[PDB]
């Protein structure tokens, strides 16, 4: 929190009106209160996101946001050139508020688990249509482009005419009068020659396609016959749209997915030239300010302006069709999206370990609420949060979606779910089996067995567990209502099972796995990576080895690695003002502490980055590079001026080891180590670094009170990576001294048990609370905006660890 | 040196005056923002009369500034608080001290 | 059907037809489901209708049947074993004794009807005669 | 630093208008925004 100076400051009170403001460009962000500026701004930050405006809160408040238009009137005007947000609301959706990655809601029933959400990417909404201008267009499709052109710009008037468009000198939807309807000769020939070139434009696209097309049979062009039009049909004008007729043309289901494309194309390449023009996206449509609300890629583009492109291609495929030319449709080209990984991305949620049960018949329920990919089933207490539930041996469970069964793999069992099926769940320990019934019906495998899992060894209890996929819904009741369980009594309730919460006096904990990289020690049985602790010798200090264990094997895992030591440098709290044998005045007097890390050769310095973090590093990212590092510059300045200041905060300060490698070295593969020591004065807040003696010209500035973790992000190149030395400089002290008050004033390097090596993974298991904040979210009005409000306190006790600030 | 900074407005007229006793809620934090008081766990205002030097002389200063109504931070120095020998168990030597006081009413 | 299962049980010349009967017919016994004692559907059809009958019963007369289980075990006559019932009426199951039998009492009671069922003690221990003994030559069936 | 520190401490939430702006090369979405949030009432110490 940085204190910003504004008329009559004080904490946000009833009647008091925020407005903020967003430059992307900048980028930048303002604020003002009350109508008078807010001296202080954010710049620089990332822009690798979509941004939406948020308002975070605690119990017992109402606010209400003003998203300009129909849906809240500003209280002041917005600065020159600013969108009312409202405008931003894509053609799909209606505007309205949301909670923000929520893992569960509200419902009728009881509580929904939510599975993650699929959000866009600012990358969404740059249009990418396939470039056609490479392609010539065949001798024989130059034919038929031009005749189909014209027979477009008449399907179009006909349409016009049903629009019940007239001929006007000016268009206006008001006037039901269009210029734009003529003879393609009477059109103006550079308004033709876009027809025409766009007609042109539709046979390169098929060619981008692949898709064949040979002109076959000319008794065909003579079969088709243009539509008789009638007067009414006819424009004020008096040209008459001519589009020819083909009721014989029929198009074949690959040949309809083509017309899809083709539209899709086209609607991509028409939103390329007009953001070239300048033109962008707008809810309301504003010509004058070319402002549009087509102007977004087709995906996202609403379903009755997809229906309209597609007919209009339709139309046209079907003319080609009817001219004769046979157009083969291309074979389909492979393309998996595999942005995520399964098990990170599905979320799981199971009970607390301690509601493990180990003996007995137990029976729980699983609503689908959607027919999405979920899984449902019995997990063991040490199930791990990064696995997908039953590729490994802790969970059985069944994913009805596709119908299989999951336990070390996939089998098919049963029959897939419909929206609102509900699994019943059953393990009998007595006999050692694991039944799934859907709706009351026991599900059957291919082989006829009723039991889905059999020979279940007991072991250490078992767990309900569910994972929901991506926009995925489901509804666990584990039963201390029995009276709400639904099919229980037509199946389980006589064979003896009981609901797994039957005599419970409160509703069961659970825990899902969130998927938030947290920072935690290398696992001493973790198969690719090992660690060694290296004593320090004479002439070598202490050292934390790292190793891939499988390197050059195969089944080997080469990804990126982020690494931390397990304690901070903390700065102080204050900050100044303004032999090869170490001085002892010197040495007991610096406040200026040093570490290094040797990569190995054979380890490319170009995959290693070297530094130090803040506690707050969540970045799990396989493709990092400095360029990733998030950065907010926030600059404080008087009304008049005069910026007072301006403050860098990020959570990662590292050098690349690309800058150090030589330019001659860039491109092979050198024989010696590469060391890179860091330098931090606690006292003055600077940070340095060398690279094999010589200094880098990268340096950073923290303010007082920080704490820096050292870490190394690499990606492994060979089977030794790299080497955390915790040495010292010539009168600069070891970072021991700095970690541990004891060994303050101690300047031999050393490296005690507590200090380790700590892996950044990217889930782990987190507790739902019990009891959520019960927040209202409604429209007060077109004038008043929308209303939130959450009036009922609720608290936890809450545990700190202070060395991770978390 | 103590540094008043008003976070909600006061009345702006009435002022804690010599042997007036002033009745505040407030919560203690050190400078690097850990927490060790706060009369609001306890549910119960801070009374204390002005003079009497039974308070430290950062919160003299600052609620005789603050106004019957005002909530204000307070960033009390070292000197000004405890000081070198600190509270021992509770703050720590040569700590400077931040206030969240609110003073609710004089009597 | 639990009359049939029982003369399949108490007869050993009925089992040594069926199994002639599947096996020289050839017939699918799963075939139906979707040579074994599983598979055959003189089983199959009481394992499927079993708790439409077990639903006739309440929980508390669980303590009933269990008593008449051991019963035919000592192999008692029918009539015998609802005999013995009749006359061993106090022995029926307590709700307070037992949480379990509390919720399914709660069961028994929101389903319309059941209360008015079992008002009358003969009809009780016929029911629970009739359940313990196809309980019970279930048992002997799934034993080898 | 040593014990771990507990406390009581408010749940908090957030919520957003399902509104989303970015920057990309050769993006079609505007590049200045504006809005507004106006507070009606507030409890300041509805907890400790
Ligand atoms: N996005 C588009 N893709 C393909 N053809 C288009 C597109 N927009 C308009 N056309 C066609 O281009 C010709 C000229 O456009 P139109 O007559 O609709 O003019 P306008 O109403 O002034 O502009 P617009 O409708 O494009 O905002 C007409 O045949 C129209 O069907």
């Amino acid at each position: 929190a940085r204190p910003v100076t504004s008329p009559g400051q004080h904490l946000l009170a009833p009647e008091d009106v925020v407005s903020c403001c967003l430059d992307l460009s900048v980028p930048s962000i303002s604020f003002r209160i009350n109508g008078c500026p807010v001296q202080g701004v954010f710049e620089s930050f990332n822009l690798d996101g979509l941004f939406f405006p948020v308002v975070s809160f605690s119990a017992g408040i109402k606010v209400r946001f003003l998203l300009g238009g129909r849906h809240g009137e500003f209280k002041f005007l917005p600065p020159p050139g600013y969108a009312p947000c409202h405008e931003a609301v894509l053609p799909r959706e209606r505007l309205h508020l949301q909670p923000i990655k929520e893992y569960r809601r509200e419902g009728p029933r009881g509580p929904h688990l939510v599975g993650p959400s699929r959000c866009l990417s600012h990358l969404d909404f740059v249009p990418c249509p396939v470039d056609t201008i490479q392609i010539v267009l065949p001798p024989h499709l130059e034919r038929i482009r031009e005749k189909l052109a014209e027979n477009i710009h008449e399907l179009w008037a006909l349409t016009r005419i049903e629009q019940g468009w007239t001929y006007g000198p000016v268009r206006d939807d008001n006037k039901r009068l269009h210029p734009c309807l003529v003879n393609f000769h009477s059109l103006p020939e550079p308004e033709r020659n876009y027809n025409l070139q766009m007609s042109g434009e539709t046979l390169k696209t098929l060619l981008a396609l692949g898709c064949h097309v040979g002109m076959a049979d000319e008794k065909a062009e003579d079969n088709l016959k243009k539509t008789k039009l009638p007067k009414t049909y006819m424009m004020s004008n008096g040209y008459k749209p001519a589009p020819l007729d083909l009721s014989h043309v029929r198009l074949t289901p690959a040949q309809t997915t083509l017309v899809d494309r083709l539209a899709e194309n086209g609607h991509n390449v028409w939103a390329r030239d007009r953001v070239a023009q300048g033109w962008s996206y707008s809810a309301v449509q504003d010509i004058p300010a070319r402002r549009n609300p087509r102007l977004v890629p087709y995906r996202l583009l609403d379903e009755a302006t997809k229906r309209s492109n597609r007919d209009s291609l339709c139309q046209a495929v079907r003319t080609l069709l009817g001219y004769g030319y046979n157009i083969e449709p291309p074979d389909q080209e492979p393309s998996q999206v595999d942005s995520q990984s399964r098990g990170d991305r599905a979320r799981i949620f199971r009970a607390e370990k301690s509601y493990a049960v180990q003996s007995g018949r137990w029976y729980f329920e699983f609503e689908a609420v959607t027919t999405g990919e979920m899984r449902v089933g019995w997990a063991r207490p040490e199930l791990r949060p990064d696995v997908e539930l039953g590729a490994d041996d802790l969970a059985y469970v069944f994913n009805g979606h596709r119908g299989q069964r999951w336990h070390l793999g996939s089998e098919p069992f049963g029959r897939p779910w419909q929206s609102g099926d509900v699994v019943g769940c059953m393990i009998d320990l007595t006999e050692n089996t694991i039944i799934f019934t859907l709706n009351g019906e026991v599900l059957m495998s291919d082989s006829g067995s009723e039991t889905a899992f059999r020979d279940i060894e007991i072991g250490d209890g078992f767990l309900p567990v569910c994972s929901l996929g991506p926009g995925q819904v489901g509804h666990l009741n584990l039963g201390q209502d029995v009276s709400s369980l639904r099919f229980f009594a037509i199946c389980g309730l006589q064979e003896g099972f009981e609901p797994f919460a039957i005599n419970m006096q409160r509703p069961v904990t659970t825990w899902f796995s969130k998927s938030l990289p947290q920072f935690e020690p290398v696992p001493l049985e973790h198969p690719h990576y090992e660690v060694a602790r290296m004593d320090g010798t004479v002439d070598t200090p202490p050292c934390l080895r790292l190793t891939h264990r499988t390197w050059g094997s195969q089944n080997s895992l080469v990804e990126m690695l982020f690494l931390r030591l397990s304690l901070p440098v903390q700065f102080h709290q204050h900050f100044r003002c303004t032999d090869n044998r170490d001085d002892p005045e010197i040495i007991l007097n610096t406040t200026t502490y040093y570490y290094s890390v040797r990569v190995f050769a054979g380890q490319e310095p170009s995959c290693v980055w070297v530094g130090w973090v803040t506690p707050d590093y969540h970045q799990h990212d396989m493709s990092f590079d400095l360029s990733k590092v998030r950065a907010v510059t926030v600059t404080m300045g008087d009304e008049q001026g005069n910026v007072h200041s301006s403050l860098k905060c990020s959570n990662c300060y590292m050098v690349w080891g690309g800058d150090f490698v030589s330019p001659g070295q860039q491109g092979r593969i050198s024989h010696t180590d590469l060391v890179i020591g860091c330098l931090v004065d606690l006292a003055t807040g600077l940070m340095t670094f060398t690279a094999n003696g010589k200094e880098s010209n990268t340096f950073f500035q923290v303010e007082p009170n920080t704490k820096l973790f050292p870490a190394v992000f690499v990606l492994p190149t060979h089977q030794n990576v790299v080497q955390f030395e915790l040495g010292k400089q010539k009168n600069i002290m070891p970072l021991s001294a700095a970690m541990f008050l004891s060994e303050r004033k101690n300047p031999a390097p050393q490296c005690p048990p507590r200090l380790e090596v700590q892996m950044l993974m990217p889930v782990s298991w987190s507790r739902m609370p019990n009891h959520f904040l019960q927040v209202d979210t409604r429209r007060a009005g077109e004038r008043l905006g929308w209303a939130v409000q959450c009036q009922e306190p609720l608290m936890m006790m809450a545990l700190h660890i202070p060395e991770e600030n978390r | 040196g103590v540094q008043v900074e008003t976070i909600s407005p006061g009345d702006g007229r009435t002022f804690p005056k010599r042997g007036q006793t002033c009745v505040v809620h407030y919560t203690g934090m050190l400078e690097d923002g850990k927490k060790f008081d706060s009369s609001r766990d306890r549910n119960k205002p801070f009374k204390f009369t002005l003079g009497k030097q039974e308070v430290i002389r950062g919160w003299e200063e600052g609620v005789a500034q603050m106004s019957v109504g005002q909530r204000a931070k307070l960033i009390i120095s070292s000197d000004y608080a405890y000081g070198a020998t600190g509270h021992p168990g509770i703050i720590p030597p040569h700590a400077t001290l931040v206030f969240d006081v609110e003073l609710l009413k004089l009597e | 059907v639990g009359e049939i299962f029982i003369y399949w049980s108490k007869s050993h010349n009925f089992k040594r037809e069926e199994q002639n009967f599947v096996v020289q017919n050839e017939i699918n016994n799963m075939s139906f489901l979707t040579y074994s004692v599983q598979t055959s559907l003189i089983v199959a059809t009481l394992k499927k209708m079993l708790p439409i009958g077990l639903n006739m019963c309440a929980p508390t007369d669980q303590d009933l049947i269990v008593l008449a289980k051991a019963r035919y075990a000592l192999k008692d006559t029918d009539e015998e074993v609802r005999e013995f019932l009749q006359n061993n009426l106090n022995l029926q199951g307590k709700v307070e004794g037992s949480p379990s039998l509390r919720w399914q009492m709660a069961l028994y009671r929101g389903v319309p009807g059941r209360e008015e069922d079992a008002d009358d003690p003969e009809k009780i221990v016929r029911r629970v005669q009739e359940v313990s003994a196809v309980l019970y030559h279930l048992d002997q069936t799934e034993h080898p | 630093e040593l014990l771990l520190q507990t406390n009581l401490i408010n749940y908090v939430t957030s919520i957003r208008p399902n509104i989303f702006v970015g920057r990309a090369e050769g993006s079609t979405q505007y590049g200045k925004w504006y809005f507004e949030v106006m507070v009606d009432e507030v409890a300041p110490f509805l907890t400790a």
